[PDB]
């Protein structure tokens, strides 16, 4: 179907800067992507769905944006309890999802 | 002659001469230029266009597509419609 | 066997309504659209009106515009015409007509399979 | 028997809004684009907007651009024509009027038929 | 976008007599040009379409032509009700009208 | 529309002589133009659609050619039962027909 | 292990009805489409005819248009075909075929998974 | 065959405008430039207008410089000659005329083709 | 290996029409432009037609000018001549022959590749 | 009242990417292109990238090739502009710009209507 | 509808070697044209599917490509499995094959 | 693509005189040539389109001319409002600006 | 960063087919017009073929016209070079050549930006 | 339009020997001069192009030369496959052939 | 086409002087043509582009000059990386290449 593909696989950061995750379909995907959250130990969280709404309770601090088969995920001032790996989701065709991406301390 | 004048002549006559042959050249290349710019043009129009027709094309193919795809979408809502009619 | 059988036609008083209706059989009727072609003698052949598979869009001529209401029933293999404010220059034969003769996207609107016809005439 | 029957006018403030409604009969509304002309004396006749036969696209004049919205709901047979933050130079006579005759592909914009036109006026 | 005159503003014409009319375009048209004829009180009715065919139920006194920037319509014998403001419409780049020519009894 | 004109109106062969048929459009047609053959009594038949293919039944004999503006129909060698009057078909914008030419006994 | 049979084959008189019968297993018979497709030596192969998930459309080729019937039962995990006015050109290997390797929506009509197919002869 | 037919003639009056049509057939028209040639008797004959194959260039003689507008169209093969502000002077027959017999680089402006004329009158 | 097979010939009467088609092969046919080439017994060769690369432009000699027309399909790779009201002058071999080996922007109108000819013969 | 406003402006370090938004009101956004332009100064206004109407097409400058992507969302009346590998030539002004003051078809490229413009800094 | 051909009709080509089959459609197909694979007594396998997109359990030697009106099929080392008739389909407008090319033993 | 310069760098003009700010294309741009005005703080505002004429809202005062490589921006009767740094634009091929010329106070 | 990388470069036997591919990065792929350019030892550098920037036009030198075919897919950003009927005077290094640095209408041809190019062999 | 000649009708030259043919023009052709060769029953081949320069595939053998109105060509050591007839067409305007010359055994 | 010719073929030259590398062509090519740098074993690079215009990171060391059909490639004072093989192209009609220049160490 839609293959997904993630750059880079892994960014190094401090916390208090920004930190940019890309998404990129194979093919266009409309407005139907989410992104997911997992820690190491647990299922991922919700973060994102449809193409920038925000799920229930998650921080003003995740934005998403992009359309079609360009993704990406911004987060303004990342923090410490947030170092996870990030999946991307396609629901437009099919359910696939991204390698993922990691966030580790510089 | 190395003492020609080189100056343009200003008495030349400036109208245009109507003798000038009114035939279309058969001598012309035939051939497809491969000269021809290839990129792209930007500087085309990217505003939408009200000229184009507002009608309904009855030339459409009216005839069911057999191309269409036949199996069942995966994608479809699987959560209980809550706008469905609840009255009897 | 492609037939198509067309009834409905008689005589008429200008400005009365009738109804033309045309069976269909020998073919898979709800994935083709079908056409109403007219002939009328000293003028030719002449189009009045297409339907689409499901009945989805109808596009009627320029002459019949506004008058003429074409249907069709895919359960009954039936494709009907309503003639309101029928007129003289409405006399003609009427054909019922299948268009292509096999789907085809980038070629359709010619009729492969035409009816016999059936005679309205609108006079006093 | 194309009859356009114009509604809505009257006399409002500026900066107000008004809502025009054209009541088309006579042909299959949903196959045509409608247009809407404005007239003024003294300036002449002045386009407004059209629509597409199916609502998808919307076109204005620059003068009437971003406050004037056009609408259309085919189950109806109506056409709207959304007024918003009126203007002294926006009084005229409004008709509604149908995009060509019949349907060429390679001839379209011109107005076959017309409505009969209504008034706003805009003063204090 | 495209400027439409008409000239003159007003002929002086008797019935029996042969009327024509001008228009003009600032810049190319071809062959798209309306002209429609308004009665006092009255929406105006479309006379002529493309650059001369004839809507139907026109008589064929009305007679169209001229392509590019020069077009032209002429009245071969102008009747009783003939009298009236004929406007022009182009609709190659846009849809602008002219000022209306007005013509009126000798 | 496209209005159809076809010439000459009659045409006249002996059996075995090959008869041609021409079919002219008012405006651009390119390859969407059906010929049809209607006999005394009978509806059309469908001989060539599109622009040169054959429908199917109707024998090599028949033979349709052109693009544009200029259609033309070739009967290679004609035997009694050809003996007919042919109409022409464009559908490339809207369904108009030609005003028919018969093939006649010499 | 997608594993499809084909059975109802044998030899049949012209214009004689004949009913073949395909029977699926090892996947989810009622989310996908199934054709049939057609092997006459020295032609190649043809397709006859498609059917949706749910049956709701069936599209047949021109050659086998008004003859052959195409239905699915989902209970049984069934594909059955329904050969009416039987003729010698009819004579063929018949391939129960399923559309598609997985669903994707832009890409679909090939056919991942073939059955072993079956001998129908007609002859007198 | 080459044929030319002149067409739109008739008598005005001065200070009015006249328009002549030339309806050419028998030869590839958008390949060759027209003329139009006026013979007045007791003058003979007099050049008019000439225009190009694709009507870029337009020419016009001195006597009727800035009042007279040649135009063509190559779809409907027709040469057009508008004359606005007649004058008594303006009174003779005109031709439509087609330069050179064939094509030559070094040989064009001779008339080989002549229509048979139209009679313009002009009086009160 | 550019290979143009001519195909159409026989025998006509005069005043009647033959049309002739030709086959090309083994080159881009849609960029170049291609002549017809006319061979008479104690006349020699000359000239026929020539159409542009997408057919825009066509131009026909002296002796075939009105009763000659050229057509060209660049998606069959097919070059076409329609000769109509055939008289005994044109009874010859005819040519398909492209222009240009290679395309030259200063060097054009010498034929590179010539088919194998077809007779056309006009007698009674 | 055509209003555009920007976002996304900020201080970022070379090599890091940063997303532009702007927010268009006051016209039917999907009916026109919009721009971005560049101002730095010391050298002037520059062009970035345009996109079409639907977002077809999008051409940048020689300067982002390749690192800037336009793109829009005519559903929420937003443009965008992501600027992956920033460099330290990119400190500049970015101000959102509509094609042209109204629809001309010969007349198209100018910015008719600016935004105020947020400012991207890109230093260590 | 659309009219498939393969050329040559039968390619000669000893194990170890690179065998190439083509196909040629009259009218484009976009990247909708399918690849089988028939061994003499069994049903075709389906090998390649959208233009290169390969089946699953295909090796990656079968590598085919091609879009609009000319593809090909490439076998990058033929085996002694790899001796058969090769059909080429296109599912862009109706459901047509092509005639069929057969590998042979050099 | 094609560079702008403008001449001279600064002009310096009495309120109430006329200013006239020139402009030069390196190739021909033919009628495709804009005028911007720019105030400190402020975006550019379009006061001159295609070759002379003027955006809707612009005073008589501002008056433009010129085509070819050969470009000038009159200002007939300078107010104390019309003190800004203007710039002149091509859009024929690509999209360059000048570099911009300053109108100050004398 | 603008990369061009070839692939499918080998070994082949005179007579037979090779398929190069080459694939594009760091720039709008659909935007321009891409190349393919030979270098033969002891003949210097060669063109091939170029394609314009959604393919419809293509051109191809005459030593390989005929022969070779030049496709591009614009959703993959890869150009390809199916080189059909080689001979021994193929073997040289191809190399991926795109038009032009930027846009510019009247200066277009030349190769800005080159790929590492891939070694082809025909031999026994 | 340009007759073409052609002196003399027919060259008698024995294998091994120098041939010459001459071609002449009423109006200056510049070098737009093509020689066609010509077998019996054979449709005609390119031998020389432009003025001097020679079609691929032909052998040096073949040597025009020659500008304005006189033309000839040139056949260094005339082979036993070079016998037949020459043909002369000028290209700059219009397109005219020269009756041809013979070359035949002595 | 048009057959390029660059001389002298190979020049020597010590790093510091100035070198100097010319290019003919047999027709005029007005001020299209292309300079080309190949090291070994790498592919070329674009210096100059049009007839003097130089494309980004060349250094102003590499000037063009000329026009028709006389044109030269100009080196002001050469450093040691410099050593490579120059091309000449036109692209004014067709695309041709030189043969290529040499420049080696004294």
């Amino acid at each position: 179907q839609i293959v997904m593909t993630q750059s880079p696989a892994t960014v190094s950061v401090s916390p208090g800067e920004r930190a940019t995750l890309s998404c990129r379909a194979s093919r266009s995907v409309t407005s139907k992507l989410a992104w997911y959250q997992q820690k190491p130990g647990q299922a991922p969280r919700l973060l994102i769905y449809g193409a920038s709404t925000r799920a229930t309770g998650i921080p003003a601090r995740f934005s998403g944006s992009g359309s079609g088969t360009e993704f990406t995920l911004t987060i303004s001032s990342l923090q410490s309890e947030d170092f996870a790996v990030y999946f991307c989701q396609q629901y437009n065709n099919g359910f696939t999802f991204g390698p993922g991406t990691k966030v580790d301390f510089k | 002659d190395p003492n020609a004048n080189p100056n343009v002549d200003p008495n030349a006559n400036p109208n245009v001469d109507p003798n000038a042959n009114p035939n279309v050249d058969p001598n012309a290349n035939p051939n497809a230029n491969p000269n021809a710019n290839p990129n792209a043009n930007p500087n085309a129009n990217p505003n939408a266009n009200p000229n184009a027709n507002p009608n309904a094309n009855p030339n459409a193919n009216p005839n069911a597509n057999p191309n269409a795809n036949p199996n069942a979408n995966p994608n479809a809502n699987p959560n209980a419609n809550p706008n469905a009619n609840p009255n009897a | 066997q492609v037939q198509l059988v067309e009834s409905g036609g008689g005589v008429v008083q200008p400005g009365r309504s009738l109804r033309l209706s045309c069976a269909a059989s020998g073919f898979t009727f709800r994935n083709f659209g079908m056409h109403w072609v007219r002939q009328t003698p000293g003028k030719g052949l002449e189009w009045v009106a297409v339907i689409w598979h499901d009945g989805s869009n109808k596009f009627y001529a320029d002459s019949v515009e506004g008058r003429f209401t074409i249907s069709r029933d895919n359960s009954k293999n039936m494709i009907y015409l309503q003639m309101n404010s029928l007129r003289v220059e409405d006399t003609a034969i009427y054909y019922c007509a299948r268009d292509s003769l096999f789907y085809d996207h980038d070629n359709s609107g010619y009729y492969g399979y035409w009816g016999q016809g059936t005679l309205v005439t609108v006079s006093s």
